[PDB]
C-alpha cells in the first residue's frame, strides 16, 4: 500500500533504501572472563 | 474503474507508457516521462 519502502527499485520511477549495512562493525562476544567447572561425581540427591 | 487490477511497471516501461499515481497529499500525479522512441538511449526521456 502506500507508506510502504520497497528495496530493489529496478528501472522504474520510484524511490527505495537498501537494508542497513552493518558490516564493517562486526564485533564478536565471548566473554572470555568466565570459568564454570564441569564434575562427575557420587551423591546422596540428583536425578542420575 | 478497475479497482481489482494492478499496473505492470516493467512491462509498461518498456512498451513506453506513462502512468498515473498517488503522490503525496493524496492527489493524482502524472509520474513518467517516458517518449515513443524504442532506442534506449538519451532520447526516451520527454525533456532531452
Amino acid at each position: 500500500s502506500q507508506y510502504s519502502i520497497q528495496q530493489s527499485l529496478g528501472n522504474a520511477s520510484g524511490v527505495a533504501v537498501s537494508p542497513i549495512n552493518a558490516d564493517a562493525t562486526l564485533s564478536t562476544g565471548v566473554a572470555l572472563n568466565s570459568s564454570l567447572w564441569a564434575g562427575i561425581g557420587v551423591f546422596a540427591r540428583g536425578k542420575p | 474503474l478497475y479497482p481489482e487490477d494492478t499496473p505492470d511497471e516493467e512491462a509498461m516501461v518498456k512498451g513506453r507508457l506513462n502512468k498515473v499515481s498517488v503522490g503525496t497529499s493524496g492527489q493524482m500525479i502524472i509520474d513518467d516521462a517516458l517518449t515513443c522512441c524504442t532506442q534506449d538511449n538519451y532520447l526516451h526521456f520527454q525533456h532531452v
